[PDB]
């Protein structure tokens, strides 16, 4: 649930982009139903330039869950 | 205590029917350094038009590192992220983005376009612990 | 300069991020000064996904050149 | 009958109030396969409100590989790629799209309301050379 921001059932390359995507305002929101949850992994109710970090830290294989 | 880290855009004078760069500039970086930044840059889009955005000197890995939108016409949305988060973050005070303006020669001379933060901008540590930034706004002086 | 869509200097997974964007209907202007010159690299002067997946086979190091 | 490459949305009928499915085929698909693909569908957003868009059967690593959006009421963008670009080429003709929507209660029974390609869709094939698609559209009938 989180970081699929696209809520379709994956966390993956385009959840990065997608992400990326709203942070430079090319998305006005994303297409989970509810954006917090599913773009807000650090737990401060916003979706910022940390989320994208932790996204690609997941990405990378450097952390395997998100600290909700 | 207030923070000795700072995000500030330069105050320039430019002149109408010519362009210009603004650069925006950190200072103050602790020694954590800065793994991510996020921020809202407003122009004053009746006098600049904006062309493009470059990352600055201080930027690692900038190509990947670095990205810069217009959102619409006024508003741009500035993203830095350590693509390793690990070995990228930004140590070195100086610039990080340039901003490069066609100033309309509608503009009048005596008269000024503002470039500022639009709301807080967000920081984050080689932690990915957020850092707040003391912001100064600039302009470009029309003469 | 094609594929560098945000007009960077450089051809990566943000120019590939850019182009998915403009392909699902969002931003309509890419950061590069000439769009069509940036994102056509198979010479139909437009950008479709034809040009999204000759990026990512550069991407992907199955290509090292444009057409 | 339907030969060749053809990209067809179905004809369905529906109950104002509720909702539908319309699926979107693919037939014919040649050897070559489809490894790309890009394309608008257009519905009548006065009778009919778009749900979500679900990747059809014969999409290979849906995950990853398919996407849509809803650019405006009554506009969507369709695509799809292998990212692979070497394993993943669709080869096998059924479902490719799976469009949900919510009929409005106003929408008039003996009606119907339009889902249609516009432009000219693009695919590529697993040598991203052009393949083009004789293009039928579909409708929901209402009842
Ligand atoms: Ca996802
Ligand atoms: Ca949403
Ligand atoms: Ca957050
Ligand atoms: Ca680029
Ligand atoms: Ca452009
Ligand atoms: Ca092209």
């Amino acid at each position: 649930k989180p970081g699929d921001v696209d809520g379709n059932g994956s966390i993956n390359i385009n959840d990065f982009a997608l992400m990326r995507n709203y942070l430079l305002g090319n998305l006005k929101d994303f297409p989970a139903e509810d954006d917090i949850k599913a773009g807000d992994l650090n737990g401060d109710k916003s979706i910022n330039s940390l989320d994208f970090a932790i996204m690609r830290m997941y990405l990378l294989g450097m952390i395997t869950k998100f600290s909700v | 205590m207030q923070t000795g880290f700072n995000l500030s855009i330069d105050t320039v004078e430019g002149n109408p029917g010519s362009s210009v760069v603004v650069p925006v500039k950190l200072s103050g970086i602790s020694k954590n350094g800065i793994s991510t930044a996020d921020f809202t840059v407003t122009y004053d889009a009746t006098k600049l038009e904006y062309i493009s955005g470059d990352a600055g000197s201080i930027v690692t890995n900038p190509g990947v590192n670095f990205g810069i939108n217009k959102e619409s016409d006024g508003k741009l949305k500035v993203l830095f992220l350590d693509y390793t988060m690990s070995t990228g973050y930004i140590s070195t005070d100086g610039v990080f983005a340039n901003l490069n303006f066609n100033i309309k020669s509608s503009a009048a001379i005596g008269s000024k376009a503002e470039v500022s933060i639009s709301g807080t901008p967000t920081f984050g540590d080689s932690t990915l612990t957020p850092v707040v930034a003391k912001v100064t706004n600039g302009a470009v002086n029309l003469e």
